[PDB]
């Protein structure tokens, strides 16, 4: 049964289809993502369902991807495994960031920003960054917080390896 | 392929009046006025403030924190002193409110006290009154629920019962205790107001309260930051505001900014264009803001709206309580208010600050011409970003209260009007939040303007605001907002898009409200209706032949000036229209024509006869709409003309047999619906 | 006598 | 008194378009919604349809007996009809409408059409036959009426629209392309309600006493022809005048001439059958007829194919022959049949007696 979804999965989104059909395949992942006690249909599920989403004007297309990225980020945030939290937080390209710019999207990846993992910091930091034109008004005033906590890190620290990847961030 | 024969055929019968019934939307118990207009009428500012004599309790540092309502009280000698800063906090009371009297009690006795608060009871003897008590000179107050004030001599504290107090005080009032250990005030009062009641059987309610301190703590002795520090948050909150930005480690990343510079910020608290005026204007719309996301609706409304003087004290709260925390006290409010010194909009006026105060060494120095924040502009655009995808109900858009402060001035007008437009679109619930965050007074009052930018844009709010709430045709013309819409639609050049909304605001204005009807008909809209009835846009002879049609509904004067403009004859032309909506309002109009009378001779009788001969002839009408439109019509002439259809009727077991007989088609009719109420009406005569 | 103050 | 006067919900419900949005892409144009989706597919299986109907017309009509289904209504069959691409065979009678399937072989639904005990459902029409279709329902007296959700399986009848045209029957003829439907019977008036404007758009005079007992009509090339009582058959140009109408009058029958039926070409022809049961093949442009034959001498009721030329009659001595254009035999059936019907695409025919029982036939 389950070895077999993993290249499924792989299939669905590494060669082109001509369907719109697959409207229902991202919506039917929905179900391999939250489930699959099995690491590995996760971390393929996401990177399908960014894949699958260049679509991304009129109004059904849109909700679905809007419903997809608060699945697909909410993973991004909150789940245990650090290598799933890094590859769908990359996967949200500059392709999706007019819903990232969202209140709720961006309340969660603020979140990120102050991550366990070094590596998910750097990276939410370069995202929150780029959005900072699209959604000035959240974002500009959080980013000079995360300015003023760097500051203090480099200065009142005396911890080596805590300067180094401030001055690095 | 043999799919363009498919997509290329007109689908017959499947539109609006067909899928959906022909019914009206049941409109909401709509609960957003407040008519609970309360206001504050007089204040009292009771000052135990015996200046250089420190009480036994608190042994103040050497340098100590001397300030007090931004004097040094020690450097003037001790009356004056003591009439300066009555008189300073009489001043800063008055900004949040001008028009109240201010008695200003120093260094009080009991008595005295006492005379005073009667007093003010009798002045204002139903409406809301300040007490304002400090109490720096006098020792920290009681567990007994005691206060301490002076003797006529200034030897002794004497004290001064809660419930002595809240017996000379009225029952709608407000206190603000700035004093060390203030909780115990609060709670002392609480419980006192519970025992009145229990006693009562054999206040609370109204009273509100405000102290800078819990029970168990003491006020900061810090040399930079002023002894009023309570006070001076909640009526001098942009001075601190800034001072306290000052005194930061935020201020690192603004080098050359001293406390030197933040005294002469050049400006004022009302002048919106100048930097001292445009921080005040986004504080206001940042608390307020705060306020919004936080509290649940109904204690919203009770604090930051009701009254003026108590929504400025509470919004300026909201900076006491991010301020006094961080030296180690808490306020405390008697409406108890949620924490909200960690909400994410306090970050935005922090930047917001910093801008609009590292330009001014630029500014002081040289003579650099200010320049505008991006606040309100980058505030939009998030309303903006929200209204794209969130036509959802999900979490409600954040900036709500803050495009309303932009409609207070030219400079973000325009753009703010389309965005709340883009809002009041998305359905009824929107309406209904922004009716909540107090858009209407100052929409309303936008109709005052002469601009016509904004004739488009006030046009299609009013359109979806009296959509929802039939019920603001009180508030249109009281102001002659009418008149301003009357113009809207007299206008040639205007799109035909925006004179439907027009034309469909004054049917709504207009609808069984008789002083409205008065209105509208001496504004001279039965002329304006006329000239646009034959336009090429299909809405719009519809809602223009409604405005008609709801005018002259049990109002014999409209059909007096209908009579001297033909309305009637010009109005049968609609009866043979390509849409069955117009001929429906055609039809409607016509019927309503002749509904009201007052029993007149020649002309009345004469013209009801030429308009039900032409009604008489929409019996051979495909849509049952019209038909159900024209039993209606013709219902309205039965019940003037009884008389003569009890004997016509009597008769069958040349005009009124024909009407008769059109009443026998309509209700031996095909449809349902209209063999109904045909029947019904038929009936009535039977 | 509106609760804020409105420029028209 | 002042009790009497009603208020119709008109000026409220026309009061909701301003609670309803108007900025954004209507639910139709949006390329992947469902709804769209859903049309478009049905559209490929029309299209689909007309294929196979298409093949079998090429393959060269043989002969036909084939009984897909025997069951019994509980009234007697008055007219039936075939839609065009789902199998819903509407059969109604004096009151009701018996919706039957064909494939399944299933009774699917039952209406009453509201009318009174002396009237009786003398024609019927599928409006929107391509996508979302109705059931248009005349009856004899003059009431047109007009059904939504007509065999769905999570909801009942619902009426949309109905209302008086007029005042043999009645008789009408839905055109899908142009809009419009015209109505016929016992009066001297062919009535053109456009449905659109929901008016009564011409009334053409027929001059003629006796009843219109059939009417077909042309798109394209405007043609209402209408064949009477007394045995005439009338063509109608729309674009004349009405003290002109009167393009053609060529009477060659006597009696109720059961059928006059038109072909949808540029080659159009005029099938006449009269109740003395001979067809006279006419064209438009000619005083008198083109082809002759004789069928049955006591004729009941008659249909006549759409796409290939079959014409299928009913006979007072129980047969149902069913020749070709050119009069030549294929089949003569042994059992008032008083209901003929064709598919539009397929070469079904459906049969109902005067005993109540239906049938349908197929050529394989």
């Amino acid at each position: 049964x389950v070895g077999s979804i993993t290249l499924a999965l792989r299939t669905l989104g590494s060669f082109e289809f001509e369907g719109h059909s697959l409207t229902q395949f991202v919506r039917h992942c929905a179900d391999h993502f939250l489930n699959s006690e099995h690491k590995e249909i996760r971390m393929e599920a996401a990177r399908t369902c960014s894949r699958l989403l260049t679509p991304s004007v009129s109004q059904t297309a849109v909700q679905v991807v809007a419903d997809v990225l608060s699945k697909l980020l909410v993973v991004g945030i909150t789940d245990p495994d650090p290598d799933i939290r890094y590859c769908v937080l990359a996967s949200l390209d500059e392709r999706f960031d007019a819903h990232l710019a969202q209140a709720e999207n961006l309340q969660a990846l603020f979140v990120a920003l102050n991550d366990q993992v070094f590596e998910i910091r750097e990276l939410a930091i370069c995202t929150v960054g780029r959005l900072s034109s699209m959604n000035p008004a959240f974002v500009m005033p959080f980013l000079r917080k995360m300015l003023i906590q760097i500051l203090t890190e480099l200065e009142h620290s005396g911890i080596g390896r805590i300067k180094e990847q401030s001055a690095r961030m | 392929e043999a799919d363009l024969t498919d997509w290329n055929l007109p689908l017959a019968f499947m539109k609006k009046r067909h899928c959906e019934k022909i019914e009206g939307s049941k409109s909401l118990a709509q609960s957003w006025r407040m008519k609970d207009r309360m206001k504050t009428v007089s204040v009292a500012l009771v000052l135990c403030l015996n200046v250089g004599v420190d009480p036994p309790d608190v042994v103040k540092t050497t340098p100590c924190a001397r300030l007090e309502c931004w004097i040094d009280p020690l450097s003037m000698g001790p009356q004056k002193a003591l009439e300066t800063i009555g008189a300073n906090l009489q001043k800063q009371y008055e900004n949040w409110q001008p028009r109240a009297r201010y008695k200003q009690s120093l260094d009080p006795t009991v008595d005295e006290v006492k005379k005073l608060c009667t007093s003010l009871r009798r002045n204002a003897k139903e409406e809301r009154v300040l007490f304002h008590y400090n109490g720096h000179g006098v020792p920290r107050p009681t567990v007994n629920g005691e206060v301490w004030v002076f003797n006529k001599n200034y030897t002794q504290y004497i004290p001064l019962s809660i419930y002595d107090l809240q017996t000379w005080m009225g029952s709608p009032s407000i206190f603000v205790y700035d004093c060390s250990n203030a909780g115990l005030i609060v709670k002392s009062f609480k419980q006192f107001a519970l025992q009145r009641e229990q006693e009562l059987e054999v206040s609370m309610k109204n009273c509100i309260q405000l102290a800078a301190c819990e029970a168990t703590e003491l006020l900061p002795m810090i040399p930079d930051l002023p002894a009023d520090l309570f006070t001076s948050c909640l009526t001098t909150p942009i001075k601190i505001a800034l001072r306290w930005f000052c005194m930061q480690k935020c201020v690192s990343l603004v080098p050359g900014v001293t406390l030197d510079l933040i005294e002469k910020i050049p400006g004022r608290l009302n002048d919106r264009r100048t930097p001292l005026g445009e921080l005040n204007w986004i504080f206001t719309a940042i608390t307020d803001t705060i306020a919004w996301n936080v509290l649940p609706r109904d204690l919203f409304q009770k604090l930051f709206r009701q009254d003026l003087l108590v929504a400025s004290l509470f919004r300026n709260f909201l900076l006491a309580e991010r301020i006094m925390r961080s030296y180690n006290c808490t306020p405390v409010s008697s409406p108890r208010l949620p924490p909200t010194y960690m909400h994410a909009m306090w970050q935005a006026w922090d930047l917001a600050v910093d801008i609009c105060l590292s330009q001014l060494p630029t500014i002081i120095e040289e003579g650099t011409a200010f320049r505008h924040s991006p606040f309100f502009a980058e505030q939009l655009t998030a309303f903006q970003v929200w209204l794209t995808m969130g036509v959802e109900n999900r979490n409600p858009p954040e900036q709500l209260p803050i495009v309303l402060q932009v409609l207070l001035s030219q400079v973000h007008r325009l753009r703010a009007l389309d965005l709340l437009g883009r809002f009041l679109d998305l359905g009824p619930w929107a309406v209904s939040l922004a009716l909540s965050v107090g858009i209407f007074p100052y929409v309303l009052k936008l109709l005052q303007s002469s601009a016509r930018e904004l004739r488009p844009l006030l046009v299609f709010i009013w359109a979806k605001i009296l959509a929802v709430d039939s019920s603001c045709q009180a508030d249109l013309v009281k102001d002659n907002g009418h008149k301003y819409f009357l113009s809207v639609l007299a206008d040639p050049y205007m799109p035909a898009e925006h004179r439907t909304m027009t034309a469909f605001i004054l049917a709504v204005i207009v609808n069984s409200y008789h002083t409205g009807q008065e209105a509208c008909l001496q504004g001279n809209l039965i002329a304006i209706c006329l000239e646009q009835l034959n336009d090429p846009h299909p809405l719009l002879r519809q809602w223009v032949a409604i405005c008609l049609g709801r005018i002259w509904q049990n109002f014999d004067s409209a059909r007096w000036c209908g009579v001297r403009d033909s309305a009637h004859e010009k109005l049968y032309s609609l009866l043979s229209d390509p849409i069955p909506e117009v001929r429906c309002a055609a039809v409607f109009a016509l019927g309503t024509f002749v509904g009201n009378s007052a029993e007149r001779t020649d002309h009345s009788t004469t013209i009801d006869h030429n308009v039900a001969m032409m009604l008489a002839q929409l019996v051979s009408d495909g849509s049952p709409m019209v038909r159900k439109e024209l039993v209606v019509a013709l219902s309205h002439l039965v019940v003037q003309y009884e008389s003569n259809f009890c004997t016509v009727a009597l008769q069958f077991i040349s005009v009124y047999t024909q009407i008769w007989r059109v009443l026998l088609h309509l209700a031996a009719d095909p449809y349902p619906e209209v063999s109904d109420v045909a029947m019904k009406v038929l009936n009535s005569i039977a | 006598e509106s609760q804020f103050e409105m420029d028209i | 008194f002042i009790s009497a006067t009603v208020q119709t919900g008109f000026c409220d419900w026309s009061a909701r378009y301003f609670a309803q949005p108007v900025m954004k892409i209507p639910e139709e144009h949006d390329l992947e919604s469902q709804i769209r989706k859903e049309r478009e597919w049905r559209f490929l299986r029309n299209s689909r349809v007309r294929r196979q109907a298409q093949q079998v017309i090429q393959k060269g009509i043989t002969r036909l007996d084939d009984q897909i289904f025997l069951n019994r209504n509980p009234g007697v069959p008055s007219v039936v009809k075939f839609h065009p691409f789902t199998p819903c065979i509407a059969v109604a009678d004096k009151d009701s409408i018996c919706f039957w399937d064909w494939e399944k072989g299933e009774k699917l639904d039952y209406f009453h059409n509201g009318n009174p005990r002396y009237t009786r459902v003398t024609a019927m029409e599928y409006l929107n036959g391509q996508d979302c279709s109705l059931l248009l329902t005349a009856t004899d007296d003059g009431a047109i009426r007009v059904w939504k959700n007509f065999a769905d399986l999570e909801k009942n009848p619902e009426m949309v629209t109905a209302w008086q045209g007029l005042s043999a029957g009645m008789v009408v003829d839905w055109e899908q392309e142009t809009g419009l439907l015209m109505s016929s019977g016992d009066v001297r008036i062919v009535r053109i309600w456009d449905t659109d404007r929901e008016m009564k758009v011409q009334d053409i005079p027929t001059g003629a006493d006796s009843c219109v007992t059939s009417l077909s009509c042309d798109s394209h090339r405007s043609l209402i022809v209408a064949g009477l009582g007394d045995g005439s058959i009338r063509v109608y140009d729309r674009r004349m005048a009405l003290s002109e109408c009167r393009v053609m009058t060529y009477r060659e029958h006597t009696a109720w001439v059961v059928k006059a039926s038109l072909q949808k070409r540029p080659d159009g022809h005029i099938v006449s059958v009269s109740v003395n049961g001979d067809v006279r093949i006419f064209d438009p442009r000619m005083p008198e007829s083109v082809n002759v034959l004789q069928i049955v001498k006591g004729l009941t009721a008659l249909d006549i194919h759409p796409q290939a030329d079959l014409i299928a009659c009913g006979s007072v001595n129980q047969f149902t022959a069913i020749y070709n254009s050119s009069g030549e035999l294929i089949n003569n059936i042994k059992y008032a049949i008083s209901c003929l019907a064709f598919h539009p695409h397929w070469p079904h025919l459906a049969v109902g007696s005067n005993d109540y029982y239906i049938s349908v036939y197929s050529v394989e």
